[PDB]
């Protein structure tokens, strides 16, 4: 489970990520996307170079999951059901490539928050994304 | 493990830039707390009990020295890992009995370490030539696993 | 989640499994220690050579957990709950090993029941398997 | 890789009893059953709706076929995986884009359908080498990545 302390942890810490929330989104995309190349099949469509409103955008939508994750941390399955469906169903997205999204995130969380990313901080965002991602591939 | 020349860039330049003396020490921490089972094979070090005791740990600071070490040894030979950390794998693999996929987490958490302190140095290209060191050095150390 | 159709594979699997339950507990574990060594770590007083009842009534141990999972599958966290601080706190089993134990059942049960191992429960072993060991990690 | 006389011995046996047209689709198959992100690369091959149609369709046992040769290829080369596989890693790693970890799950629905296929037979020394095998086949299919 998520402990309190996890919780607490990761309400702050992104609590403090503030309205850079898409920006940060983006970012960790294009960090999958150049250190881990085999994922951008699942974007033969956006354009995945740098700029790309594309790969923004999504940043945002994915990133507006996640504080959806963070305000509902408790019942994340029913909050991240939608989302579920959509990334194991229709989009047959591998699992390893969770693991690889939630590396860059931390990689994005800690480049953006010097002050933030101590290592129990870190230790709660790696066991929330790992949460996340067991949502996601949970169908 | 082919680095190109920016690639290669990047890497050495940033790496120059790395307090050689606490980066191991803090990536080698952070493993510890982050991957809690990995302790075990530390269990030697003594007080382990809180991130701020592992983190404040002096074995943990010291022996992290060494793994920074290996890892600048690595970055001399990224044309030959397999051969440099040949020593370094008998030692893990056939004493220590340390799963590999620990050795990716070490590499990951190192990316994190360097992201944290470098911030926006830490560029996307910066980190994507990172991985492919931390990733060779991986596969090298797990080369007398395979 | 486990779905009722991987529910009801597992129940039928894990039915026919009989009292042969502890016999392939400890298969298994022989299968893993021969296969992946670094396993042999976590029992390095053990007897774990062939014939070992060391082995074997472990192996009773670990397959009357899994019937007892089987059995309130639809609450695992609660039923798996002391082995999950069993695993994570005490004994600090690497999540690596779940997967390479769960792979080395599921060869032990296909090598035991040639007719119930089909690819639908093949495939329902393996989601019980998984979700048996995310219980066993999560603390 | 290296295996030992004896587990060479207890891998081409058992091997030259496999039939060798039909384990690959069966292989292949569970693939497809057991993780269903898989079928995003086979889509081409139409009806994989349930497992009974995964397992019936012709494409899936016909590129079985395929995978089985080149693991029995492999086979032959267990001195030279790396080369051998040389062709497949670039095809696998620069066109298709198939995460190596799908090569390790390939490998081990291999292990089960020879284990369910050979029962007793399929001893836990017999599966040990048979795990050298598939590892090593994986990592060398895996060696353009790197
Ligand atoms: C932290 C984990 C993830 C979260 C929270 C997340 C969130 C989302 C959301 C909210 C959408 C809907 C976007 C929209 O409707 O505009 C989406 C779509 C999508 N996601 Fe994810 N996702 C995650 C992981 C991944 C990963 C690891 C991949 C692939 C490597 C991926 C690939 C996609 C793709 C291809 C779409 C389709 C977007 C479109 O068609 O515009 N996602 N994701
Ligand atoms: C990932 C890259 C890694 C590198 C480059 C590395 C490198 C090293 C080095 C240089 C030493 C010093 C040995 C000596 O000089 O006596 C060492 C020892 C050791 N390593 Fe690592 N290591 C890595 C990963 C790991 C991991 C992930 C673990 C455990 C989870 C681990 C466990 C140990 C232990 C317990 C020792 C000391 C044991 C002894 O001295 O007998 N290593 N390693
Ligand atoms: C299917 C997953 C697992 C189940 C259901 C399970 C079940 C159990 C149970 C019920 C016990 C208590 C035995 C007793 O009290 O006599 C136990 C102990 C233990 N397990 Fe597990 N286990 C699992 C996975 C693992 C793995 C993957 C490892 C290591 C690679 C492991 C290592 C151990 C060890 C070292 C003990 C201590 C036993 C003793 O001290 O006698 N377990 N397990
Ligand atoms: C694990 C060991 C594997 C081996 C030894 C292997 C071997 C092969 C072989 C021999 C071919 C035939 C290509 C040709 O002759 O034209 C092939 C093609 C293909 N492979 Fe695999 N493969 C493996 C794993 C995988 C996995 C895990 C996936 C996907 C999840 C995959 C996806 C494909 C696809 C989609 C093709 C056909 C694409 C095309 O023809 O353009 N392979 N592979």
């Amino acid at each position: 489970v998520l402990s309190p302390a996890d919780k607490t942890n990761v309400k702050a810490a992104w609590g403090k990520v503030g309205a850079h929330a898409g920006e940060y989104g983006a970012e960790a995309l294009e960090r999958m996307f150049l250190s881990f190349p085999t994922t951008k099949t699942y974007f033969p469509h956006f354009d995945l170079s740098h700029g790309s409103a594309q790969v923004k955008g999504h940043g945002k939508k994915m990133a507006d999951a996640l504080t959806n994750a963070v305000a509902h941390v408790d019942d994340m399955p029913n909050a991240l059901s939608a989302l579920s469906d959509l990334h194991a169903h229709k989009l047959r997205v591998d699992p390893v490539n969770f693991k690889l999204l939630s590396h860059c995130l931390l990689v994005t969380l800690a480049a953006h928050l010097p002050a933030e990313f101590t290592p129990a901080v870190h230790a709660s965002l790696d066991k929330f994304l790992a949460s996340v991602s067991t949502v996601l591939t949970s169908k | 493990v082919h680095l190109t020349p920016e690639e290669k860039s990047a890497v050495t330049a940033l790496w120059g830039k790395v307090n050689v003396d606490e980066v191991g020490g803090e990536a080698l921490g952070r493993l510890l707390v982050v991957y809690p089972w990995t302790q075990r094979f530390f269990e030697s070090f003594g007080d382990l009990s809180t991130p701020d005791a592992v983190m404040g740990n002096p074995k943990v600071k010291a022996h992290g020295k060494k793994v920074l070490g290996a890892f600048s040894d690595g970055l001399a030979h990224l044309d030959n890992l397999k051969g440099t950390f040949a020593t370094l794998s008998e030692l893990h693999c056939d004493k220590l009995h340390v799963d590999p996929e620990n050795f990716r987490l070490l590499g990951n958490v190192l990316v994190c370490v360097l992201a944290h302190h470098f911030g926006k140095e830490f560029t996307p290209p910066v980190q994507a030539a990172y991985q492919k060191v931390v990733a060779g050095v991986a596969n090298a150390l797990a080369h007398k696993y395979h």
